[PDB]
């Protein structure tokens, strides 16, 4: 899990 | 037990089986029997004997009069629209012709046509067919403007407020401003004559329009003005719409305590009046899921969205834009919730259905596709990195690239260069380029995202924090710019502490990033410090995140109307 | 970064390496100097030279006055008891020998002996050697009853409060009643001569003696009596000892609200004055964890015992009776925590240590073995069920069958037939006989366990409800008379939700019993309902079960010393 | 379920 989650949808 | 069927249900099955011969005399039946015959035709699967009857506007007018069985009419209508016959377009075109014909008639016939148009447009916009709902509301508005009587002014205001809800759901934002200008002109000349119409519904639709356009501050201002215009005499539909839109507007302004009680009261009002299986209740649960998905409440947001989807999957199921919106909103929520484990079989399935429905009932260059093609893409890259075949890795990365580029172009054409949505597209492109080993322009994408996010949302905001966290993860892991990563990581953790406290999900990611940052520069005491902080954070996540189903957390009989709105107003 | 050794510490190692030549003149050193010489001998491992001088009462008298480094004396004293030489036994005998020599002497020399007796007797009571602390206290009690003066009865009552404490931990309950009656002789005599002696600690010791003999009605009566006479001027060790043993009487009285406000303040008050690594602090946690064990605070009940054992292990060396009792509670806590999982790996090891420590230091007929061997037998019972090999099962069940009756006989001799602990073993034997396939004997044991435990406790008690569940679980499987278990199971759920709510660990095996009972007769209108009950059971307790220990739960206490006392007393 | 309380 290199990155954070997506901004939004 | 095996109770026999009533004579009513047995007579229905004796008329349907002789439908083709007595189709003329059925149209003379009472309005509460005509629906049962048509619903039996739907149940038997004789949709073509039924779609041949719903296409006429006069027959569909008496079917709409049965408000008790509207939850069955929505299912029947949605079963017609994916059957192949375009009932939504035919009814709208027929109503437009009949309005253009009886525009010259007296006031009573025009008023009857306006009422028929209000109920038909409310049904079509309720069923999601927005593009076929303008042609009804536009015809009603045209009927309104002909005569300058007072009720015509008020019903022109009603046409404008209902038509504005259609265009916001159809993502025709550029015409929403003009519709609001027309509505406010009508209400200004209404107030000129000494009487004031209720401004809550119109200002709530403005709140929805500006939040969809990502004008968060003006959305907050307009939801303030909306909730300043809420009285007890308003219909509960208008009231719950205003509260849910204001709850969405409060979250983007980072005022969650107000949004908490707002969305709780909205869900309570939706459950108390409409029911647990109503489309408006499903909309309120969608907004509740958005609220929970924002403030750290992810293990229950999926459960909220699953309840929200299951209502829309039952009231009107199949290929519909509301079911597609529920799938898209759940898929991103399932993407966030299931992100820690790494599996994405279910989330990709719920994202693909949202893709496979919008592409069937909307044009390929529509904004609602852009809000969905991101989510699948946000899943694909996550499936891409966790895969092992390099060809599969590259193919899914390029597919996510195509989806993000199409969504970015749609958002840029719709809103513009300087907006939050375009910045989110830029951040998605930046993290994808990080995933695609193209780190040179990944920094450019991330800095372009942050300089737009922080300009509109301020130096301290959730989207800004997430974007700078992505930039820091890019710097410290792959571009080896360790000095620049420290300040960005500190900014991310600071904004997380200010907004969400110490229970934020991304704090784990930025703490692991800081661990890898300090391991490279050999500062082992900072490694130990942030390792202790990470263990404390994990304990905290294991402490105040208990199993509390949000469908029950809304409770029963909480602070009712004229109380939540008043507390929210005085809390400004 | 290579800090040079202090000349104090450097000179310590300078005389330890030359101990033999300067052995005589080390005893002439100051007490602060003298202790560090001896503590260095233990650190170097020269226990034989360390034990070469603690066997003298006079040398051990000066060492006992190092109050700050008492936690190091306990760790050295236990090291000698594992080293060989019985320094506890010789010191007690040597003190008792010299004590009788000043009976005809003046009270000036005499009063020094009681002061020596209380610090030495208190230390051995702290160190756990109750069999040797009793001989110390009985000697100093004799001096206080020779010359009739107002101060002599003021300390004779101070012997009997501590005599009754070294006989509660030594399981000499039969002689405990006589000491209390002997205490009232001097206590009433002092009261007549214009001195109302404080009946707080002395009444507080019956809160454990009568609790040990399962006299819950009498213990709770003396729980109220002991709690009234508390005073802010009392020593903190005296105060915390009352709260611990008063809280225990409330737990068995099926009262939970007033118990937690007492014992949490006992934890808070002990941690404040003493610290987080003091023997008195660990003594509070075991009593505190007893509360968590019975209120279904099972997740942190193991941790609080694990925390309690680590405190004693860091201070009480190796083979010490206090470590075994700390081992005892942790062994049982893991027994109920790992019940569904079956991971009785550390549960047996703690139980095996509990047998190992006690058998070395206590006689084979001592009652503490009966308490200790009972839990290990419960470990062996669940292990044989989980094991796949039937040859292993038939041997381990018999080994557990060996321990219960040996434990039961010791309970029968000291407590009488009509007591909870004797009926407690009857409940264990009934469950044991279910695994032993002696179903007819299991029926006899269960009815014995339910006609005796319920007879004196009452119709509504926690342990009585479990005893019903043991026999309710019988009729479900072996006897197959489901009508008998239909009324029995209905009693198990009934008492379960009165205090523990729906989400109780024993109720899971109770709701499942009703479905299993209903599944045999084909009933299904309740099986579907009770399946929803399990779904409610599976969530509601786990909704409020999130990880949270108890040391930060108590934290700082807004409640003061008086805020807890009056609240419990008026209610 | 598991056993009597000690
Ligand atoms: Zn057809
Ligand atoms: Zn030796």
């Amino acid at each position: 899990l290199t990155r954070n989650k997506g901004p939004a949808a | 037990e095996w109770i026999p069927e009533t004579l009513y249900n047995t007579a229905i099955s004796a008329v349907v089986d002789n439908y083709i011969r007595s189709r003329r005399d059925i149209r003379s039946l009472p309005e509460n029997i005509q629906f049962d015959v048509y619903y039996k035709l739907y149940q038997q699967g004789r949709l073509c004997q039924l779609g041949s009857e719903f296409c006429e506007l006069e027959v569909f007018a008496k079917v709409l009069r049965a408000l008790d069985k509207r939850h069955l009419l929505h299912h029947c209508f949605q079963a017609l629209m994916d059957h192949g016959v375009k009932v939504a377009s035919v009814l709208a075109y027929s109503f437009s012709r009949r309005c253009s014909y009886i525009a010259e008639s007296d006031a009573a016939v025009k008023e009857k046509a306006i009422q028929v148009g209000f109920v038909l447009g409310g049904f079509l916009s309720d069923a999601g067919w927005y593009s076929d709902a303008e042609k009804v509301f536009l015809s009603c508005l045209q009927l309104c403007t002909l005569h300058d009587e007072m009720l015509h002014w008020f019903r022109a205001v009603e046409c404008c407020v209902r038509l504005l809800h259609v265009r916001n759901g159809n993502c025709k934002y550029h015409l929403g401003e003009e519709t609001f200008k027309l509505a406010q002109t009508y209400m200004d000349k209404l107030s000129k004559h000494g009487q004031q119409a209720n401004k809550a519904a119109l200002y709530g639709e403005l709140c929805a329009l500006l939040f969809a356009k990502s004008h968060y501050d003006e959305a907050y201002k307009w939801c303030i003005e909306a909730m300043k215009e809420i009285t007890a005499g308003l219909p509960v539909k208008v009231v719950v719409d205003v509260l849910r839109q204001a709850s969405k507007a409060c979250v983007v302004k980072r005022e969650f305590k107000k949004a908490e009680q707002l969305i709780k009261h909205a869900v309570y009002l939706a459950r108390d009046h409409f029911g647990s299986k109503h489309p408006k209740y499903s909309d309120t649960l969608l907004d509740y899921g958005f609220y929970l998905l924002n403030v750290d409440n992810i293990c229950q947001s999926v459960a909220i969205y699953q309840a929200a989807l299951d209502i829309r999957q039952s009231v009107f199921g199949g290929k519909n834009i509301h079911v597609a919106t529920a799938h898209e909103d759940l898929a991103y929520s399932s993407y966030v919730h299931q992100y820690s484990s790494g599996k994405f079989d279910n989330a990709l399935f719920h994202a693909e259905r949202a893709i496979g429905i919008i592409t069937h009932i909307l044009p390929e260059d529509h904004l609602l596709l852009a809000s969905s093609k991101r989510v699948k893409a946000l899943i694909l890259e996550e499936i891409a990195i966790d895969c092992h075949n390099k060809e599969t890795e590259q193919r899914l990365l390029q597919e996510a690239h195509d989806l993000h580029l199409s969504s970015l172009q749609l958002a840029k054409k719709a809103f513009g260069e300087f907006n939050v949505q375009t910045a989110k597209h830029y951040g998605n492109l930046g993290r994808l380029y990080q995933s695609m080993r193209k780190f040179k322009e990944a920094e450019e994408m991330h800095i372009k995202a942050i300089q737009i996010k922080e300009q509109l949302l301020g130096q301290e905001d959730y989207e800004v924090a997430l974007s700078v966290g992505h930039l820091a993860s890019l710097y410290n892991y792959d571009m080896n710019q360790y000095e620049n990563a420290e300040k960005l990581y500190l900014r991310s953790i600071a904004i997380g502490k200010k907004l969400f406290g110490e229970g934020y999900s991304g704090l784990e990611y930025d703490y692991r990033g800081l661990i890898k940052l300090y391991n490279s520069i050999g500062n082992y005491e900072k490694v130990f410090e942030y390792h202790n902080v990470l263990s404390n954070w994990n304990r905290l996540r294991d402490r105040q995140y208990s199993v509390t189903d949000a469908l029950e957390d809304v409770s029963t009989s909480p602070q009712s109307t004229e109380e939540v709105v008043q507390s929210f107003l005085i809390s400004q």
